[PDB]
DNA sequence: AATCGGTTGTGGTCAGCTGCTGCCACCGGTTAACCTCCATTCTGCTGCCAGCCT
DNA sequence: AGGCTGGCAGCAGAATTTAACCGGTGGCAGCAGCTGACCACAACCGATT
């Protein structure tokens, strides 16, 4: 006889409704203006960035945290080509190129 | 409205999720192709099993543990996300995938008729060509730009091809120069002639070749231009090159794209208003295929226009993403894994958008960037239906994934294998045995079997007596099985019905509910008269245990479905619950008289007096046991407790009363008053010897007498007495009881020299191959018969074989006459006769060759019997889809409609011979109008239920014709009324309100499958029920008259052709095609010319189609044909259904009307609508004006009426689950849940039996002198 | 004499971070002779081509 | 001179080949170094009947 468990618990516990530990409302925004509630615990600090709904990272909406910054990435195709050309090298081959666009175009 | 679903639902409605409803139910974007940790197996955040999305794992926990009870209920960790709640959620919990290009629902693109393609008016082939990028089409254009520059835009390619033209002068006049220089080169020295011209022909090749070049790029251009000039939307454009030339020249002007973004561009640009107007023009206008195609493509306009569907929907955004627990992963035992096909679908969605992300923000070529969005929309393709289009995705071993729509349909999809039928708790099954000892309404329940389906009842009662302290001590006695248990089981056990059930269920006594007590042993004890209802023999045969828990479920047990409750069966009326086989040839062996037997009454005088007469059936049963009486000898005995028959009541005994102790003289033999003892006291005495035949019509006046109570108490008094007198029979198989006939071998070889003659003849030359077997054919027939003749007069009447078939008791003569006598003629493998019998029986013993011919036969047999029992399923399952709302809500619709009833047509010679089938078409029926004798006096008048004492008083009076109500002509808006279907065969009384009518008219057509062979091209047997019932066309069809007139047989090259000319001065109707294979039709000699017809007349031999004479007949003839046609398959077989089964069905193919003229109210032409509501709309519309919509009568079959219901929930269930979900979505449909269906789904009461208000608000109290003195 | 509550001498004790100090999984980027295309049956719809009509 | 409609035939759906460096960072995991509260056996008191 075959025998598997989903991996969980299931607690014997009487759910009652009364004597409940006290929450506090926070209140998100996206970018696209689109707004949710976040019930945190009361005793917690609330985050400054949360990951909604929508799946897109909506920001605190009471204005007290300078918190984003750059991340840039180091890696684009001006990075990878700058990393084996030089400066001289670049400027000699685009000036070969508006030479020869001169010579079609105008010669 | 509601979400929770506590069960108040008034409707269940179905529509098409736009992209703001899926973002909307969902609880966070999946953006992850991941499921668990492969080191912790625990799931991984933002994938496919993710606990911020779809709940936590654990009870009342976040996933980093930082809460952990519930006094933190319902708040969100701040680390993790994770809600702090109930691990439950993770089935109800959806998410969404954000596509990162629009796709379309193969639902609505691909399954004929294609929906995409009727509305946007574009073929399924350039549609495919688009969506799957192959392909540009046109999303706009521009007019007023382009008629204000075509003029210069004329002019420049006017200037190009001027250019190309010169170029091509110029070349002409470079070529010139070298051909000139090649004739000074060539003619001023000395070559050869030819030679000189070789190289001239080469130019001239050049010129030719280079002139080519030129008209192929002026006709390219030209083409370019052609295609700009006759640009409008929805065009497409194959040539890639022709596509990239016209955006490189004319790059304003038009837009266009390929795949469903540019599909949905077609969506957006529509206009649902205009187009339904114009398309209702052409309906209203044009014809032929212009209207019949418009009228398909209105289907679909007008359904996206009159709700509040917007069309926007077929084309995604968004893919919602089922909760994690409805598509587990789940860990075995061993550590292995098991998942669920799902996943892979889903994470082939998520890999190719992640990649399609990826793509896009990198620029990467178009090239790459279509392939990726075509793959991704195949992906989704195959995540919604799997092999729809293309091959579909295998897993390992090249066995395709299940997809979301295979979890629907099917034999094992959700709604046939899990909604309409489940597996049950409190639940058992053995084998079972007989149980001759028990009355009706018992069953011997195993110990073992009890103690575990009554298991927390004896361990209440086992807490309670003290013998266990509690209920953890109590578990552990029943389940090591103390002393005690069985104590406490039989205390539980008693006065607690059982359901026994055997399967296949094909009728309703086929579950029966008994009262149990427990046996030794290990198999169930059934009672011995049960076993026709059930259809169970002791060979090894197995019976499910059920057992009903609450107070009405017992009630229903005990009062609705106990054994001695249900003796008759449901379809005729015939007893069930009645002796067979050895119980009759114990009462036959009882009740035989044989003369000269010992101790008979001899009349004798001279010397003494009579010495046969008895003072007492006390004296003569100790007579008996002396040697000196037998049971069978005719005495004359004195009875004083056993009412005398009417003729002698009368003569002997005065104005009534009989009134027991009155002593009267009867002339019987003893057995006979044995067997009277065991009927009721006031039953009057009978005196005949106890066919089958016999024993049934005592049963049947009883259950019309007597009380429920009495008749089963008397059947199992004739139980127990014909078991006793079988076994005290004489009844034995011996080699010396099958006798053989003395003439055999005579009759044998005189056929012979006939078969021999004419297989000299056939040697002679003088008939061919094929009349020489039917000669030898009729002439082993003819043997066969004599054989079985001879052999019926050799065997005496007291032999067993013949005793044993005489008596109804089982058995017939032809297994007889194959045991002893000769086997006959048997069949081929395809089903015709073998010209050489055999000849010998099989208490002689078949030779090799004999015997190897006749195992033919035999196994193409078993295997028609395993095939009609499963077309038999089928055909039961569609007359249930069909017939589920006709159920009986009233007592008398009062209606004064009805139909005329047979009833014993009138000799020549002057008498009223009966009708031979009038217990199925007049018994149990109610009259419609009073019967009258020659406008005399009313002899049975309106209302009676028809009975034997009116339908004796009837013939009597001489009345051949009655009008009786039916269900056909019933005047109720929902179902049918009790008075129209009259009376319930089952109890003999009129029907009740709630009875589920149409229930037990499938069940009681469907159920004699299996016994409906087609003989020994007209279909005759269970295939030409399930083509009237179908309504097909058949297969021997033979036309019927159109018109009254005089014929005109012509006969054709080497067939008919029939014309008949009316008398009424009209054109001629002419029947063409008419094969010879068919013969014409003979009524009283055949048909010849010349000869007049009437209206329905069938002219041909074979099967009329039933549409005709809908259309030729009317809608009364239809209903007399289907139901004659039905019965007369049955009735070959010696079945007996009542017609009011049949009407019952084919009330609900007549339902409806077609459209012929829209009139001016939102019908259609073509399209089917009920007769109710074309009623409806027709009141409405003669006020307010004068303009009605036309429509004629529709017959249809049992599978196309029943996919036509009003609930979505049963249709989807019923066959065809892909189709109708998807257009129940399209025209926005609501389930009211009315259905029989549509509530044991959700879960509710049925509206029938006691689920109805007349019945489930019952209000019981005490009365006022009981409660007061008690 | 007890009896319901404090004070606490003193000895383990027991896990809760706290550094802390490796250390070990986990993920991203790179590699430069040259070699370039995978059963049967019924029903309905859709496309094919001749055949009369203006 | 062309054209748009009639059978007509074909097709789809539904039922019973190959691996390795290198950087760097976050998670793990184990263990003194306090604890800082916990536990406990035993003994010493604060009135109070
Ligand atoms: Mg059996
Ligand atoms: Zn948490
Ligand atoms: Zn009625």
């Amino acid at each position: 006889v075959l025998r598997g468990s989903r991996l969980g618990a299931v607690s014997y516990e009487t759910d009652r409704n009364h004597d409940l530990a006290p929450r506090q409302i926070a209140r998100y925004r996206t970018d696209n203006g689109e707004e949710f509630e976040v019930p945190f615990a009361d005793d917690a600090e609330i985050p400054g960035t949360w990951l909604c709904r929508n799946g897109m990272e909506g920001t605190l909406i009471e204005g007290d945290l300078p918190e984003p910054k750059k991340v840039k990435p180091p890696r684009t195709h001006w990075d990878m080509l700058l990393e084996r050309r030089s400066i001289e090298e670049l400027e000699e081959l685009l000036k070969e190129r508006l030479e020869l666009i001169r010579s079609r175009r105008r010669g | 409205g509601a979400m929770l679903d506590v069960n108040f639902f008034d409707e269940l409605r179905i529509g098409l999720a736009t992209a703001e409803d899926i973002r909307q139910w969902s609880y966070g974007e999946v953006k992850k192709p991941e499921t668990i940790n492969y080191r912790t197996l625990k799931p991984e955040k933002d994938g496919l099993f993710c606990e911020k999305i779809f709940g936590p794992t654990r009870d009342w926990e976040c996933y980093c543990g930082k809460y952990k009870r519930v006094r933190f209920k319902g708040i969100i960790c701040e680390r993790c996300g994770v809600e702090v709640t109930r691990a439950k959620v993770r089935r109800e919990r959806m998410g969404h995938i954000e596509l990162a290009a629009p796709v379309t629902h193969i639902w609505y693109f691909k399954g004929v008729p294609s929906r995409l393609g009727y509305l946007l008016d574009l073929a399924p082939k350039d549609l495919e060509k688009i969506i799957y990028f192959a392909a540009y089409v046109i999303t706009s254009v521009d007019e007023e730009m382009r008629h204000n520059e075509l003029s210069t835009l004329e002019a420049e390619m006017a200037v190009e091809r001027k250019a190309v033209e010169d170029q091509r002068d110029g070349e002409l006049e470079a070529r010139a120069q070298k051909l000139e220089a090649d004739l000074a080169e060539l003619e001023a020295e000395g070559a050869k002639a030819d030679a000189r011209r070789k190289v001239r022909d080469g130019g001239e090749r050049e010129m030719r070749q280079i002139r080519d070049r030129a008209q192929r790029e002026l006709d390219r251009l030209e083409d370019i231009w052609s295609t700009f000039t006759k640009l409008a939307p929805k065009q497409l454009i194959v040539d890639e090159n022709l596509y990239r030339e016209l955006v490189d020249r004319y790059g304003e002007y038009f837009t266009g794209a390929m795949g469903a973004e540019s599909i949905q561009k077609l969506i957006e640009n529509f206009d649902i208003d205009a187009e339904a107007e114009s398309l209702r023009d052409v309906i209203r206008n044009g014809k032929g295929q212009k209207k019949l195609r418009a009228l398909k493509r209105l289907k679909v306009v007008a359904a996206f226009q009159q709700s509040g569907n917007s069309p926007m929907g077929m084309v995604l955004d968004a893919v919602p993403v089922i909760p994690p627990e409805l598509r587990p992963m789940v860990q075995l035992d061993g550590g292995r894994f098991a998942t669920s096909d799902l996943n892979d679908l889903y994470r082939r969605v998520i890999n190719r958008n992640n990649r399609l992300k990826r793509l896009i923000d990198l620029g990467a070529p178009e090239i790459i960037v279509n392939n990726e969005k075509r793959m991704l929309q195949e992906s989704v393709d195959a995540l919604f239906d799997n092999g729809r289009r293309g091959r579909p995705v295998t897993g390992p071993g090249n066995r395709p994934l299940k997809s979301l729509s295979d979890l629907l349909k099917g034999k094992q999809g959700r709604f046939r294998q899990n909604l309409l039928g489940k597996r049950v708790d409190y639940s058992g099954r053995s084998v079972i045995v007989v149980g001759p000892q028990l009355k009706l309404h018992q069953c011997g329940l195993p110990k073992l079997m009890a103690l575990e389906l009554f298991k927390p009842f004896v361990m209440k009662r086992l807490v309670d007596l003290n013998h266990a302290q509690n209920i953890k001590s109590a578990k552990r006695m029943v389940e090591r099985q103390r002393p005690q248990v069985w104590d406490v089981l039989e205390e539980v056990i008693a006065e607690h019905p059982v359901l026994l059930n055997r399967a296949p269920t094909l009728h309703r006594l086929g579950i029966q509910a008994f009262e149990p007590m427990l046996v030794e042993g290990k198999a169930i004890q059934l009672h011995p008269l049960v076993c026709e209802a059930f259809n169970a023999d002791f060979d090894g045969d197995q019976m499910a245990v059920h057992l009903p828990l609450s107070a009405e479920a017992q009630a229903e047990a005990r009062i609705l479905m106990l054994s001695s409750n249900n003796i008759l069966s449901p379809a005729s009326g015939r007893p069930l619950a009645m002796p067979r086989l050895d119980m009759v040839t114990g009462l036959y062996y009882l009740t035989t008289e044989v003369p000269g037997d010992t101790g008979e009454y001899q009349p004798a005088s001279g010397d003494h007096p009579e010495t046969g007469v008895y003072s007492s059936p006390a004296e003569a049963i100790m007579a008996a046991d002396r040697g000196v009486l037998s049971v069978r000898a005719k005495i004359k005995v004195r009875l004083t407790q056993l009412r005398p028959p009417v003729e002698i009541e009368a003569e002997l005994f005065g104005h009534s009363g009989w009134q027991p102790g009155d002593a009267w003289m009867a002339e019987t033999t003893l057995g006979r008053v044995m067997f009277n003892e065991l009927l009721p006291l006031g039953y009057p005495f009978v005196n005949k010897q106890m066919h089958k035949k016999v024993q049934a019509a005592i049963i049947n006046d009883l259950a019309e007498r007597y009380p429920m109570i009495v008749v089963a108490q008397t059947v199992d008094k004739l139980k127990d007495a014909g078991f006793y007198w079988a076994t005290r029979s004489g009844v034995t198989v011996s080699m010396a009881d099958v006798l053989v006939p003395p003439r055999k071998k005579e009759i044998l070889d005189h056929y012979e020299e006939r078969a021999d003659k004419v297989e000299k003849q056939f040697q002679r030359g003088a008939l061919n191959h094929d009349e020489r077997n039917e000669a030898l054919v009729e002439i082993w027939k003819e043997a066969t018969d004599e054989v079985g003749q001879a052999l019926r007069e050799h065997y005496p009447d007291d032999n067993p074989i013949i005793t044993i078939v005489d008596s109804g008791a089982t058995g017939n003569f032809t297994q007889t006459r194959t045991l002893a006598g000769m086997k006959g003629l048997v069949t081929n493998p395809k089903g015709e006769f073998i010209p050489r019998p055999v000849k010998s029986s099989f208490r002689e013993g078949l030779t090799v060759l004999e015997y190897f011919i006749n195992t033919h036969g035999a196994r193409k047999g078993l295997a028609d019997t395993a095939l009609r029992t499963a077309d038999s399923g089928y055909l039961t399952r569609r007359l249930v889809d069909v017939s589920q709302d006709v159920i009986v809500r009233e007592h008398d619709c009062q209606t004064e409609r009805g139909i005329v009833v047979e009833l014993a047509e009138r000799a020549p010679d002057g008498t009223l011979i009966r009708d031979p089938y009038i217990e199925t078409s007049a018994y149990a029926r109610t009259l419609g109008t009073d019967a009258v004798d020659e406008a005399g006096n009313v002899i049975v008048e309106r209302g009676q239920d028809l009975g034997d004492p009116e339908i004796d008083a009837l013939l009597a009076a001489g009345i051949t014709q009655v009008k009786v109500r039916s269900v056909l002509t019933c005047a109720t808006s929902t179902g049918v009324c009790a008075t129209c279907y009259g009376r319930s065969m089952a109890t003999g009384k009129l029907v009740d309100i709630g009875e589920a009518v149409g229930i037990v008219a499938a069940q009681s057509i469907g159920e004699p499958g299996t016994q409906l062979t087609m003989r020994t091209d007209i279909t005759g047997g269970l295939p030409r029920v399930q083509e009237l019932f179908e309504a097909r066309v058949p297969r021997g069809k033979a036309p019927i008259a159109d018109v009254t007139g005089r014929v005109r047989l012509e006969d054709g090259e080497r067939f008919y052709k029939i014309t008949i000319v009316p008398d009424d001065g009209g054109e001629e109707v002419v029947y063409d095609k008419i094969s010879k294979r068919q013969r014409l039709r003979v009524f009283k000699r055949v048909l010849s010319d010349g000869d007049h017809v009437e209206v329905g007349q069938q002219l041909m031999e074979g099967s009329a189609d039933p549409h005709e004479v809908l259309r030729v007949q009317g809608p009364r003839e239809v209903q007399i044909h289907l139901v004659r046609e039905v019965q007369e398959v049955y009735r070959a077989q010696g079945v007996s259904i009542h017609d009011k089964h049949i009407e019952v069905i084919v009330r609900q193919m007549l339902r409806r009307v077609t459209i012929i003229d829209s009139g001016s109210t939102e019908f259609l032409p073509g399209s089917l609508i009920d007769r109710a509501e074309f009623e409806a709309e027709n009141r409405r519309v003669v006020a307010e004006g004068g303009e009605p919509a036309a429509g004629r009568p529709v017959l249809m079959g049992i599978t196309k009426a029943s996919l036509a219901t009003d609930s979505w929930l049963s249709a989807a269930s019923f066959q065809e689950t892909t189709r109708v979900l998807t257009d129940a979505a399209i025209n926005c449909r609501s389930d009211k849940l009315n259905g029989l269906k549509e509530n044991v789904i959700i879960g509710k009461l049925i509206p029938a039996g006691t689920g109805i208000n007349r019945y489930r608000n019952i209000a019981v109290q005490p009365t006022e002198e009981a409660r007061a003195a008690a």
